[PDB]
């Protein structure tokens, strides 16, 4: 799904990945130490899986 | 030998039958295969797919 649309869904930074979750309908794939920092500074995002 | 022509070898000999074997090979096995959903379907991508 991602290699078909590398222009569309893949981003350049963590910051541009969070802004597309906040605005668009998107499921950005971070690393678990910067999901814990985002979900304290912004209480409207969450960590889905394990 | 002849400087205009080159080596006109009269090689063309029989003293012993041919060295090992001849070549039977790959043949690439062409497959008659239509496109149809999820058996055989095209890929969509950004860069050209050939
Ligand atoms: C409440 O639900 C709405 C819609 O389901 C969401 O807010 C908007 O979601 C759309 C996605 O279709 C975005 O384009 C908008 O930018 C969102 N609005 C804002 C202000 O960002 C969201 O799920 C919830 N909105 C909240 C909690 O404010
Ligand atoms: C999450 O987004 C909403 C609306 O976009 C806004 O209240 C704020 O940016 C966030 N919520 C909280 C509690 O910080
Ligand atoms: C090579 O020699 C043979 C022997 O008769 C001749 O027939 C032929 O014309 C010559 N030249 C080439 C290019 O084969």
């Amino acid at each position: 799904f991602m290699s078909s649309r590398r222009q569309s869904v893949l981003v350049k930074s963590n910051e541009e990945g969070i802004q597309r979750v906040l605005t668009s309908d998107y499921a950005f794939l971070m690393e678990s130490t910067t999901i814990e920092f985002v979900t304290q500074r912004n209480c409207n995002l969450t960590q889905i899986g394990g | 030998w002849d400087p205009a022509s080159g080596l006109n070898m009269t090689e063309s000999q029989k003293g012993k039958p041919a060295n090992i074997t001849d070549s039977l090979s790959n043949r690439s096995l062409i497959v008659t295969t239509i496109l149809e959903e999820p058996y055989v379907l095209f890929k969509k991508s950004d860069k050209p797919l050939y």
